[PDB]
């Protein structure tokens, strides 16, 4: 069973450098080239360029030429893709790739996970979250809930509701990038607006980046004005 | 080098119909072309090599055949989960790829709009969110008015992957202001038009209000 | 067209020695060279290409460097059955060119 | 597995024609080009012309454009390699490779037949 285990996601700031690792298993690995291939967020697939582990010899692509290195540690079938003097524009996941047969083939049957490397001048912060308050006074008999998780960095966050109690009508939209850097994204959940005033709702948020656990409570909001 | 041009961007099919991928590339070399297919947060994966020789363990309804600079991949009967994002490839070039969508009868969106907490103001910024909620088709036109004038460059849209159950998708557009300007103004509207509404729906509240 | 000017029309060595074999391109070919091994009767034979990178079943004692416009095919511990003509061929630009070729002469000599 | 075998040699006259074929095998035929190079006494090695193995389409080098052509037989996984009017210096060997591409460069000619001599006797 071929297997191709990357490391975990990397965040580095523009100028700096990363090297993204390929755990080899399940074949000889000195008995294929091993390809290099990212993807933006969004867009298609990017090759990068392949490296002989039995020889140490690579190839490039043109656009990487001077910027990219492969390397391979045959004693950990292990493969290595280096990337320097990063830029915002190399945010992407990277994947390493291996070809069907044996000799050089442009197949690939057999991918890693894919190694998410986010280019950013960003510094780790956890999110804040901020209720979407749902009202029995606006219905498309269906009441709208949901929690604001706003100002946060890097990728990913997970919301759940009620701890995992309430899966129904959930909708965790994905992420946006803020022109301040920071991710935003929001939770909802249509739910039955005679329940509103009987029902509890909290959003369990994570943001495991931080160590950032949080619980909010959504309600209707308190109007006091006469 | 290789310029592989992929249509339709998009194709929306329902299961059971037939699909037609298409791949064309700037100058014909060879056939040897692959098809990937690529499911959110997924490695893509190999159907088709030399054009028309199917991988292992792929099923058969997915063949590939070509004739000069065009390639074509085809699903003889789609499953559910074969809606996703393909590629075809040839040597270190990639297609951009054809997304398969599921196509459903029109669903129009439910409508609601969240004024930001109190909470979210004292830290000096107000996030104003408009949701559509479980419709299709996918396009929706989101307009956001503050005091009967329209706004431009200051919301963002995110849209879900379509729903696994009742193939919908849902959709969030967040006005976002300053608390300064958002006190400024008072009447903060949402206004919604998509296929299957009638008449464009409008969902608004009056700042400090009930 | 490129030209790939190979200025050794012969060399001689020895069993065991090491000899380098040149091959200046008329134009940028960045890595795109590939040298080969022809012996008496027989077809040319792969043995380096994209400058650096052995074909399958080369040994390691061929070894290729070079980038641009200088590129140099390095054969270590040369073996008798080394006995052949090597030339280099530049993969960038259609039309492929070939440089004229060098003959290595093995002192030792009487294989392959 | 992969081996190119040719036609063997020829003995012509100046003015006749020569057809040498090129039998491929081991490998998708269409997934790969077939070059035809030319090593003349004193001339050294010469790309002739390739062949669109997939479309049959050919293109001569710009010395061999005329009494030189270049056809398919996909069904036999052939090329050949035809010489019209032969001239004196047209007397040497031919080869097949095939082309195949790495990435970042055009094909290089990792597989040859074993050749084809053709001698010009008058
Ligand atoms: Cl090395
Ligand atoms: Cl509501
Ligand atoms: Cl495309
Ligand atoms: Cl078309
Ligand atoms: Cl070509
Ligand atoms: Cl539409
Ligand atoms: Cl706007
Ligand atoms: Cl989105
Ligand atoms: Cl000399
Ligand atoms: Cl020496
Ligand atoms: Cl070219
Ligand atoms: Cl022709
Ligand atoms: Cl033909
Ligand atoms: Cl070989
Ligand atoms: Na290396
Ligand atoms: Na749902
Ligand atoms: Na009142
Ligand atoms: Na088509
Ligand atoms: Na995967
Ligand atoms: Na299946
Ligand atoms: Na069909
Ligand atoms: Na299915
Ligand atoms: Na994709
Ligand atoms: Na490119
Ligand atoms: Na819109
Ligand atoms: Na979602
Ligand atoms: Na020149
Ligand atoms: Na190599
Ligand atoms: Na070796
Ligand atoms: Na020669
Ligand atoms: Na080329």
């Amino acid at each position: 069973q071929v297997q191709l285990v990357q490391s975990g996601a990397e965040v580095k700031k523009p100028g700096a450098s990363v090297k993204v690792s390929c755990k080899a298993s399940g074949y000889t690995f000195t008995g294929y080239y091993m390809h290099w291939v990212r993807q933006a967020p969004g867009q298609g697939l990017e090759w990068m360029g392949w490296i002989n582990p039995n020889s140490g010899g690579t190839n490039y692509a043109q656009k990487f030429q001077g910027r990219v290195t492969m390397t391979r540690d045959t004693s950990i079938s292990t493969a290595y893709m280096e990337l320097s003097r990063l830029r915002s524009d190399d945010t992407a996941v990277y994947y390493c790739a291996r070809g069907k047969n044996s000799d050089y083939n442009w197949d690939f049957q057999h991918w890693g996970q894919g190694t998410l490397v986010t280019v950013s001048s960003a510094s780790t912060k956890g999110p804040s979250v901020f209720p979407l308050a749902p009202s029995s006074k606006s219905t498309s008999g269906t009441a709208a809930l949901g929690c604001l998780v706003k100002d946060y960095f890097p990728e990913p966050v997970t919301v759940s509701w009620n701890s995992g109690a309430l899966t129904s009508g959930v909708h965790t939209f994905p992420a946006v990038l803020q022109s301040s850097g920071l991710y935003s994204l929001s939770s909802v959940v249509t739910v039955p607006s005679s329940s509103l005033g009987t029902q509890t709702y909290i959003c369990n948020v994570n943001h495991k980046p931080s160590n950032t656990k949080v619980d909010k409570r959504v309600e209707p909001k308190s109007c006091d004005k006469t | 080098e290789i310029v592989l041009t992929q249509s339709p961007a998009t194709l929306s099919l329902s299961p059971g119909e037939r699909a037609t991928l298409s791949c064309r590339a700037s100058q014909s070399v060879s056939s040897y072309l692959a098809w990937y297919q690529q499911k959110p947060g997924q490695a893509p994966r190999l159907l088709i090599y030399d054009a028309s020789n199917r991988a292992t363990g792929i099923p058969a309804r997915f063949s590939g055949s070509g004739s000069g600079t065009d390639f074509t991949l085809t699903i003889s009967s789609l499953e559910p989960e074969d809606f996703a994002v393909y590629y075809c490839q040839q040597y270190e070039f990639f297609g951009q790829g054809t997304k398969l969508e599921i196509k459903r009868t029109v669903a129009a969106p439910s409508v609601f709009i969240f004024p930001p907490s109190d909470e979210q103001l004292k830290s000096g910024t107000a996030s104003v969110v408009c949701l559509l909620n479980n419709f299709y088709p996918r396009e929706a036109k989101v307009q956001w008015k503050v005091d009967n004038a329209l706004q431009s460059g200051n919301s963002q849209e995110s849209v879900t992957e379509q729903d696994s159950k009742d193939s919908t998708y849902s959709l969030s557009s967040t006005l976002t202001l300053s608390k300064a300007d958002y006190e400024k103004h008072k009447v903060y509207a949402c206004e919604v038009t998509h296929q299957g509404l009638s008449s464009p729906v409008t969902k608004s509240f009056n700042r400090g209000e009930c | 067209d490129i030209v790939m000017t190979q200025s050794q029309k012969f060399m001689s060595t020895s069993v065991g020695d090491r000899v380098s074999i040149t091959c200046k391109a008329s134009q940028n070919v960045r890595t795109a060279v590939a040298w080969y091994q022809q012996k008496p009767g027989q077809s040319p034979k792969a043995l380096i290409f994209l400058a650096s990178n052995r074909h399958t079943g080369v040994p390691d004692r061929f070894t290729g460097s070079g980038s641009g416009t200088d590129f140099t095919l390095t054969i270590s511990n040369v073996q008798s059955e080394d006995l052949a003509d090597y030339f280099c061929l530049q993969h960038w630009n259609y039309p492929l060119t070939f440089g004229g070729g060098t003959k290595l002469e093995i002192k030792g000599g009487g294989g392959s | 597995q992969i081996q190119l075998v040719q036609s063997g040699p020829e003995l012509k006259k100046p003015g006749e024609t020569v057809k040498i074929s090129c039998k491929a095998s081991g490998y998708t035929f269409t997934n790969y080009e077939i070059n035809w190079v030319q090593q003349a006494p004193g001339k050294g090695l010469k790309l002739m012309g390739w062949i669109n193995t997939y479309t049959g389409e050919p293109t001569s080098a710009d010395d061999f454009k005329g009494r030189f052509a270049f056809s398919l037989e996909t069904s036999a996984s052939t090329a050949y390699l035809q010489i019209n009017n032969l001239k004196n210096e047209d007397a040497a060997t031919y080869f097949c490779a095939r082309g195949d591409y790495y990435g970042s460069s055009s094909a290089w000619l990792p597989y040859w037949g074993q050749g084809t001599l053709v001698t010009v006797s008058a």
